[PDB]
């Protein structure tokens, strides 16, 4: 049903991999674990591993030190492409566990959900901004705008993205708010 | 280029002709309500206008969906206002909805433009995209509360829009609209309504008192109270416990003073309850009133815009019928903000109040709200009618405070033609004509009101005739489902001139027609207000009231036809 130490045995391997500097074998094992077909019991595991892989690939190495998942140094050809695909799938099947700002008496789960949304959209922004693509970024933040009710960060980022894309009046209204 | 300009001018000429014809027809309809062949106008052009009206009314659904396109090409605002100038075709609404859904940023005129966008689908409940309602302007409160009703499925963006529009008004409006806000808590899937309630209650003070009264009254189901509401009783009680106690200081002192004074004035009736009817009850109540002490700084909740000064210690009098009793308080009116200053720091008239225990006092509140809205509409337009909004408050299950009009003279307890003559002289004096005018002014308004609200089972005991000559209706308890649509005997018909061809009869008819025409366009607010109360399970709401109320307004008909219908109804309502 749901054991306790099998996940420990699965995870300490890559923990040792990336704490002893075995970056290549660690990322290879991460990729192979992602290659497993998802079931109803591995969604959070693939969440965590996908997020960590996206981070390490974005801030770990250059473009000239990467090869396709099938080969060994849809088929991605460059690292930001696979990172973007990972971010899209993660956000797409993440958007259905939201809490939607109820706050009747409990807040902690809402805080965790807001943290996860903030970090995923932060990686999306940092990935898409460098390549000078602003339209899809603006649409992404516009879709994301549902969660926020009294949070400054998303309003500020949405206003900046709108003003940097060409549209002005909407930027003016958001800036007024 | 010739042909380009030729069509470019011809199409706009046709559109302008149609619009001008419609405007002229509406204006001439408002000019004289009745046909009145003696009061005519130029005959030549009217025939051409009518022929053009028939010609443009004879077209089909095609070549009619393109006029919307042309109007949007000219300017979006004209296209938005196009359906208001009624054209008996639903394609205009669908085309306008499609056009605005394609790009909604062009129009940001608050009142009517959002109703073409807010419903992506009325009940289908899908497609949550392109709904950037954060740019729109605030609307009237009644429209905003529709997003929490039993009509629209819940959605976060609509809830944010509603809280935004509700968070932009002075406290007087929400004080007026209080009884619906608490009932709106039934559908609060999120926590928006409750947190707004705490925020508002922490902001001001009088609204907090009205809160506490309302959830104290409505927590139970019956007047006596033996079963509680299984739906919302628990969190209602939780809110009552939470709101009080958080406040402190002078606010706490004011709350303690006012509530202790109200309890000490409420227990008097229960104390004098054991005494039976007769003089002994009067003596006991007078002794209790002498026992009653007053702490300065209190106020009468039925009129939160005044400060009480003193009482008449020898006026305690119960009424025939349970111990409802009368009182007289000499007070002074200052305002609202000044009342708040006086309450936190801690000309002159006399009013009569009635305290009642053992009956419901909510349908009267709803009727009073509707009457006040109608009076405001009539005052804004610029007509001359008369209604009196006597205040009524419910403080506990079965416990109510009713304000009374000083110098009340009930007709039944006080031959109408004979009394009019012997009191106001012959027909050739001034006071007789003034009394007749006031009689007509009150009668037309109240006949229209009763026809609209379908209040039945009326008798001669529900009518009060003041000294001036006006008439006032009371006891609207049976309404909307309970029981000749207009009461018309022979005595007032005689008084009003002796015949239906008398001039005052014509005045009465024209005033009624003009009032109906003026009051027609607020069905949306009326429907929202009635639907928000529909659920409470009163002995009136049985389910089918909404369709009948909507149909009685005649929403799909032009001005002349509506005037004809109302005149026919009035004529048929005579015996």
């Amino acid at each position: 049903e749901l054991g306790f130490f099998l996940e420990t045995g699965l995870q300490r391997a890559h923990v040792l991999y990336f704490k002893n500097g075995n970056l290549t074998r660690g990322v290879g094992r991460f990729r192979e674990l992602l290659r497993a077909v998802e079931t109803r019991t591995t969604q959070n595991l693939r969440m965590t591993i996908a997020r960590q892989l996206a981070e390490i690939l974005l801030r770990g190495m250059c473009e000239q030190s990467y090869w396709n998942p099938l080969e060994d140094p849809f088929c991605p050809q460059e690292n930001t492409e696979e990172a973007l695909l990972l971010l899209l799938i993660s956000e797409s099947m993440a958007n259905r566990d939201a809490v939607l700002s109820r706050i009747p008496e409990h807040k902690s789960d809402r805080l965790i959900s807001l943290q996860s949304a903030s970090v995923v959209y932060d990686l999306l922004t940092i990935a898409l901004g460098r390549r000078g693509q602003y339209e899809m970024l603006s649409e992404c933040l516009e879709r994301a705008m549902k969660f926020a009710f009294e949070e400054f960060h998303l309003w500020y980022q949405f206003a900046l993205s709108l003003m940097a894309a060409g549209k002005s009046a909407r930027a003016v209204k958001v800036l007024k708010e | 280029r010739g042909s380009q300009l030729h069509k470019y001018y011809m199409k706009r000429r046709t559109l302008l002709l149609s619009l001008l014809a419609t405007e002229i027809e509406r204006l001439i309809t408002w000019y004289n309500p009745l046909s009145a062949p003696e009061l005519e106008l130029d005959q030549a052009g009217e025939n051409s206008v009518a022929n053009w009206r028939s010609k443009y009314i004879s077209l089909s659904e095609k070549q009619w969906k393109d006029n919307v396109n042309l109007a949007w090409s000219i300017s979006p605002y004209l296209a938005v206002q196009l359906p208001a100038r009624f054209k008996n075709t639903e394609a205009i609404g669908n085309e306008v909805t499609r056009l605005v859904r394609l790009d909604p940023g062009a129009v940001s005129d608050v009142p009517e433009a959002i109703k073409f966008l807010v419903t992506w689908h009325t009940i289908d409940a899908d497609a949550p995209e392109l709904s950037h309602v954060l740019c729109w302007a605030p609307t009237d409160p009644p429209t905003g509360l529709s997003y929490f009703s039993s009509m629209y499925p819940p959605h976060p963006l609509t809830a944010q829009y509603g809280v935004k529009v509700l968070r932009s008004f002075p406290p007087d409006a929400i004080l007026f609209y209080i009884p619906q806000i608490v009932q709106a808590l039934r559908y609060d899937k999120m926590g928006y309504v409750r947190e707004y309630i705490l925020w508002a209650a922490s902001k001001s003070q009088l609204l907090a008192h009205q809160f506490i009264w309302n959830m104290k009254t409505n927590i139970y189901l019956d007047e006596e109270g033996h079963q509680k509401d299984p739906d919302i009783g628990d969190l209602l009680d939780q809110l009552v416990e939470e709101i009080t106690g958080s406040l402190s200081g002078p606010a706490k002192d004011f709350y303690q003073r006012e509530f202790d004074f109200f309890n000490k004035i409420t227990n008097v009736s229960a104390i004098i309850k054991p005494y039976p009817k007769g003089d002994e009850r009067k003596k006991a109540c007078l002794s209790a009133l002498s026992e009653v002490k007053v702490q300065p700084g209190c106020y009468l909740p039925s009129n939160p815009e005044a400060i009480v000064l003193d009482i008449d210690y020898k006026s305690g009098t119960p009424m025939q019928s349970k111990a409802p009793y009368l009182a007289k308080f000499k007070v002074k009116r200052c305002g609202v903000s000044e009342l708040e200053k006086e309450g936190l720091r801690c000309k002159i008239s006399w009013q009569a109040a009635i305290f009642k225990v053992g009956d419901d006092c909510r349908q009267d509140m709803l009727a009073l709200q509707i009457i006040d809205l109608f009076k405001n509409i009539f005052q804004l337009v610029g007509l001359d009618l008369f209604v009196f909004p006597y205040r009524v408050v419910a403080t506990a299950p079965g416990c109510g405070v009713i304000e009374c009009i000083p110098d009340c003279t009930s007709r039944d307890q006080l031959g109408m033609y004979d009394y009019f003559t012997r009191q106001y002289g012959d027909e050739s004096t001034l006071a007789f004509q003034q009394a007749r005018y006031n009689f007509i002014r009150s009668m037309a308004a109240y006949s229209l009101l009763l026809f609209l609200l379908q209040i039945k089972d009326r008798h001669n005991g529900n009518i009060m005739l003041d000294k001036k000559g006006h008439i006032i209706h009371i006891d609207f308890g049976f309404m909307f489902e309970s029981s000749p649509d207009i009461k018309l005997t022979d005595e007032m018909v005689m008084i009003m001139g002796g015949k239906m061809e008398a001039t005052p009869f014509k005045w009465f008819m024209e005033m009624c027609v003009r009032g109906y025409l003026a009051v027609r366009p607020y069905m949306d607010a009326v429907v929202s207000l009635v639907t928000l109360m529909l659920d409470t399970g009163l002995p009136c709401f049985r389910g089918q009231t909404i369709k009948l109320l909507k149909h009685r307004f005649s929403p799909n008909m032009t001005e002349r036809e509506a005037a004809n219908f109302i005149m026919k109804v009035i004529q048929s309502c005579f015996l």
